[PDB]
RNA sequence: UUGGCACCUCGAUGUCGGCUCAUCGCAUCCUGGGGCUGUAGUCGGUCCCAAGGGUUGGGCUGUUCGCCCAUUAAAGCGGUACGCGAGCUGGGUUCAGAACGUCGUGAGACAGUUCGGUCCCUAUCCGUCGUGGGCGUAGGAAAUUUGAGAGGAGCUGUCCUU
RNA sequence: GGGAUAAGUGCUGAAAGCAUCUAAGCAUGAAGCCCCCCUCAAGAUGAGAUUUCCCAACUUCGGUUAUAAGAUCCCUCAAAG
C-alpha cells in the first residue's frame, strides 16, 4: 500500500498497445518527503505525514502563505526538509518502511498499480436543485409557472414541518471527492509525473492524493 | 410447514412439541408439520 | 429422572478427575473435559460415578438427567469412541482422502472439501461410505451433519449423502 | 418563624465514593446511584443547590440483567433524519459499551433540569476494575 | 370503500385529475433465504422470513380507474388534509352567456348534455438548504488529526462455460 | 468480505428409561441487522490527540502593559465566490 501528492495538471491521452485511446490526467508529484511518523504509541494510530511542494523560507514580514511561518518551518526542520506547501497523512501505508526525511519519488506506483484518487471537487458556487441535485424541471410552456422551483417541500398538517436532507439550493461542489479503481497509466520519474487512467476530481492545479486502492 | 392458529394431530403419528415457545406438531409424515401462527 | 439416578460404570483403564464443575475424563482414545451442571453432585465410586440433584425440582430433574447422560457419554467416549457411516448414492457420487481433509464429489460442478477437525479422523471405503470416527460423540455427529448436508438425499431417486442406516422417503417422480 | 436551613456553596461538601457494578442489577444500582448524586442521602439536601457527592462506577462491564432483558431490552435512538430510529439490545450495548449503558441508566433516573444534567455530570463508569481518579481519594460504598 | 353520527372549523380548514418533490407501513410485485407440494427436470402452486434497493414508455378518456399496444426481473397495495395549488397547472366540477333533450302554463330547472368563461400574496416565527461572525474549549498561535455520532450507497438483465 | 441473526436446517440432550433442534450446551442459516466502502464530524460544553512556534518588563506585586509567535485592515487577484 502508497501513497503520494501531487498537482493535477491536465488531462491528455496516450495510445495503448493495441491502439486503444487511454484518456489520462497528469499528475506532477514532485518534493514529497515524509514529514512526521505517527505511532500508535505517541499518537495512537499508524500513518506517515507527508509533505508535497516546497515553499519558500520563513521571512520577518511575510503577507502571504508562500512563505513558511515559524511553527511550520520547525516543525518540517524537525524532518530536515524545506517547507511544504500540502501536507496530508497515509494511514494505509506500512509506517515501518519509512523514514521521517525520506523522499517520496513516483516511482513508488508503477504501472498498472489500481489506485484511489481523492480530490476537492470543482467549486460552482451556489446552486439550484436542478443542477445541484438534477430535478426534474416543470414544464416549460401549457401555462406553467414552475420551471426550475424544487417541489413540494413536505406534506401538510402532518408532518407541519420540512424533513432534514431536503434537497434545496445552495452552494454545490467543493467536496472532497475519492474516485476508486483508477489505473496508473505511466510514470515518468524524469518530469515526475504519473499518467492515471480516466479523469480525477478538482480544478488544474488542484491537490490529488493517490493511494493504493482499498478495494481489492 | 403447515402455519396456522390450531395446531393439533391429523395422524396417529403425529407428536405434539413445543420448540421456542411454539407449539408445534412433528410428523413422519413431512406435510404435518405445523407450526402455530 | 431414571436417566439421571441411573449411574455410570467407568472401566478400569478410564479416569474421571472433577474440578468443582468442570470434569475432565481420560481413557485410551483420548481425553474430554466439560463444564457440568454447578449444582449437582457427584459420587465418586472407586468403579463408578453417580449423579445426585438436590431437589425434585423440573430444573434439578432436567439438568440432572442431562448432566448424567453427557458425563456417560464422555465416559463411553474415551474408552470405545463414537463413529457415524454416511454412504453416497448416485452414478458418478465419490469421496476420497486429500490427506486429512475429505473431498466429495456429488453431482455439482466443483469438488467440495471438508476439512477435519482435531480428535477426529474421516475414512473412506470402496469411494462411496465415509465414517466420521471421534472420542465425542456431538463432534461426531456435527461432523457428519456437515458431510451429509454437503448434498442430502433426494426422493426420486436416493442419490446424495445419507447415514447408511437412514431411511428416505421415495416418490413417484414421473406421471402421466 | 422561618428557620429552615439552606445549604450553599459556601457550606457544601462533596465526597468522591466508588461503587462496584460486578453482580449488580443495573436498575438497583442505578437508583441508588442517583440518590447519591443528588446528595438526597445528606441532611443539608437542599433542592435549589448541587449537595451530592461524586460516583466512579467500575466494572461496568459485569452489571447484569434479569429474564430475557440481555437480548429483548432494545434502547431506541432517533436521528431527527426521516427514517431514522436506530436501536441496540441491552446485551449488545453492555458488550460494545457498558459504561454509556450504566450512564443512561442512571441518568434516566435524574430530573431534565439544568441542575439534573449538572448533577449526572458527577457520575464516572469504568468498564473494568481502575478509575483515573485516585488524585480525589474516593471511599468505597457499599449499596443498600 | 359506501355509509352512520354531527364533536373542531361557515369574522373561509381551496375542492377532482395531473405536474414537481417525496416520506412512511408491510398485508411483498422483483430480487435474497426457507418449509410443504398432487415438487422427475425446466416451470409452477401454497405458506413462512424479509421493507436494502428496484418497481417502464405509449393509444383512448379531464379523468382516478379501466381497456389496449410494446416492453420489464418486476411493472406491489396502502397512509401521509383521498401528502403536496402562500410549489405549478386548471382539462372535470357548482357563477354570470348560449344551445339541445326533458320537465314546467310560466319565471325557470336537471349528480342530463354541449360550446365559452379573471388561480392574489415583497416570508415575521418555527422548519429546511447553504454560508459568515461571537464567545467557549484555563497561556497565545500554525498545521496534521482520532472518530462519539450522522448522512450516503445498497437494484438488476443477458450470454458463455460447467 | 467479517460478526450476530430471521424463517429454517440440524448436533448433542433430558424433563418424560423411549422420543425430541431446546430446557442447559454446541453448530449452521437471508439482498435484511452491525461493520466493511464513500462523505460530514470535538459547540462530542464529555469541547479529545500529535508536531511545531512565542516566552518581558513594569507593578497598588492580586495585576497591568504594549509586544512576541501569529493573524488581519488595505491592496493585486482566482483554481474560490
Ligand atoms: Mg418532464
Ligand atoms: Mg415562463
Ligand atoms: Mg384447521
Ligand atoms: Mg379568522
Ligand atoms: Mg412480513
Ligand atoms: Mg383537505
Ligand atoms: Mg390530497
Ligand atoms: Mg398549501
Ligand atoms: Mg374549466
Ligand atoms: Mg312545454
Ligand atoms: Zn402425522
Amino acid at each position: 500500500t502508497k501513497g503520494i501528492l501531487g498537482r493535477k495538471i491536465g488531462m491528455t491521452q496516450v495510445f495503448g498497445e493495441n491502439g486503444e485511446l487511454i484518456p489520462v490526467t497528469v499528475v506532477e508529484a514532485k518534493e514529497n518527503v515524509v514529514l512526521q511518523k505517527k505511532t500508535v504509541e505517541v499518537d495512537g494510530y499508524n500513518a506517515i505525514q507527508v509533505g508535497f511542494e516546497d515553499k519558500k523560507a520563513y521571512k520577518k514580514d511575510a503577507k502571504s502563505n508562500k512563505y513558511a511561518n515559524k511553527p511550520a518551518e520547525g516543525h518540517a526542520k524537525k524532518a530536515d526538509a524545506a517547507p511544504k506547501r500540502f501536507i496530508r497523512e497515509f494511514r494505509n501505508v506500512d509506517v515501518d518502511a519509512y523514514e521521517v526525511g525520506q523522499e517520496v519519488s513516483v516511482d513508488t506506483f508503477v504501472a498498472g498499480d489500481v489506485i484511489d484518487v481523492t480530490g476537492v471537487s470543482k467549486g460552482k458556487g451556489f446552486q439550484g436543485a436542478i443542477k445541484r441535485h438534477g430535478q426534474s424541471r416543470g414544464p416549460m410552456s401549457h401555462g406553467s409557472h414552475f420551471h426550475r422551483a424544487p417541489g413540494s417541500v413536505g406534506m401538510a398538517s402532518d408532518a407541519s414541518r420540512v424533513f432534514k436532507g431536503q434537497k434545496m439550493p445552495g452552494r454545490m461542489g467543493g467536496n472532497t471527492v475519492t474516485v476508486q479503481n483508477l489505473e496508473v497509466v505511466q510514470v515518468d520519474t524524469e518530469n515526475k509525473v504519473i499518467l492515471v487512467k480516466g479523469n480525477v476530481p478538482g480544478p488544474k492545479k488542484g491537490l490529488v492524493e493517490i493511494r493504493t486502492s482499498i478495494k481489492k | 410447514m403447515k402455519v396456522r392458529p390450531s395446531v393439533k394431530p391429523i395422524c396417529e403419528k403425529c407428536k405434539v412439541i413445543k420448540r421456542k415457545g411454539k407449539v408445534m406438531v412433528i410428523c413422519e409424515n413431512p406435510k404435518h408439520k405445523q407450526r402455530q401462527g | 429422572s431414571r436417566v439421571g439416578k441411573k449411574i455410570i460404570d467407568i472401566p478400569s483403564d478410564v479416569t474421571v478427575t472433577f474440578d468443582g464443575n468442570h470434569v475432565t475424563v481420560k481413557g485410551p482414545k483420548g481425553e474430554l473435559s466439560r463444564t457440568l451442571n454447578e449444582r449437582m453432585t457427584f459420587k465418586q465410586e472407586e468403579n463408578t460415578i453417580e449423579v445426585v440433584r438436590p431437589s425434585d425440582s423440573k430444573e434439578d430433574r432436567t439438568n440432572h438427567g442431562t448432566t448424567r447422560a453427557l458425563l456417560n457419554n464422555m465416559v463411553q467416549g474415551v474408552s470405545q469412541g463414537y463413529v457415524k457411516v454416511l454412504e453416497l448414492v448416485g452414478v458418478g457420487y465419490r469421496a476420497q482422502m486429500q490427506g486429512k481433509d475429505l473431498i466429495l464429489n456429488v453431482g455439482y460442478s466443483h469438488p467440495v472439501e471438508i476439512k477435519a477437525e482435531e480428535n477426529i479422523t474421516f475414512s473412506v471405503e470402496k469411494n462411496t461410505v465415509v465414517k466420521v470416527e471421534g472420542i465425542s460423540k456431538e463432534q461426531v455427529g456435527a461432523l457428519a451433519s456437515n458431510i451429509r448436508s454437503v448434498r442430502p438425499p433426494e426422493p426420486y431417486k436416493g442419490k446424495g449423502i445419507r447415514y447408511q442406516g437412514e431411511y428416505v422417503r421415495r416418490k413417484e417422480g414421473k406421471t402421466g | 418563624m422561618r428557620q429552615t436551613f439552606m445549604a450553599n456553596e459556601s457550606n457544601i461538601e462533596r465526597k468522591w465514593y466508588v461503587i462496584d457494578a460486578e453482580g449488580q442489577t443495573l436498575g438497583r444500582l442505578s437508583s441508588e446511584v442517583a440518590s447519591i448524586l443528588r446528595g438526597k442521602n445528606k441532611v443539608t439536601y437542599t433542592p435549589h443547590v448541587d449537595t451530592g457527592d461524586y460516583v466512579i462506577v467500575i466494572n461496568a462491564s459485569k452489571i447484569e440483567f434479569t429474564g430475557n432483558k440481555e437480548t429483548d431490552k432494545v434502547y431506541y435512538r432517533h436521528s431527527n433524519h426521516p427514517g431514522g430510529i436506530k436501536s441496540i439490545t441491552a446485551g449488545e450495548l453492555r458488550r460494545t459499551n457498558p459504561e454509556r449503558l450504566i450512564e443512561n441508566s442512571i441518568k434516566g433516573m435524574l430530573p431534565s433540569t439544568r441542575l439534573g444534567e449538572k448533577q449526572g455530570k458527577k457520575l464516572f463508569v469504568y468498564g473494568g476494575a481502575e478509575h483515573p481518579h485516585a488524585a480525589q481519594q474516593p471511599e468505597n460504598y457499599e449499596l443498600r
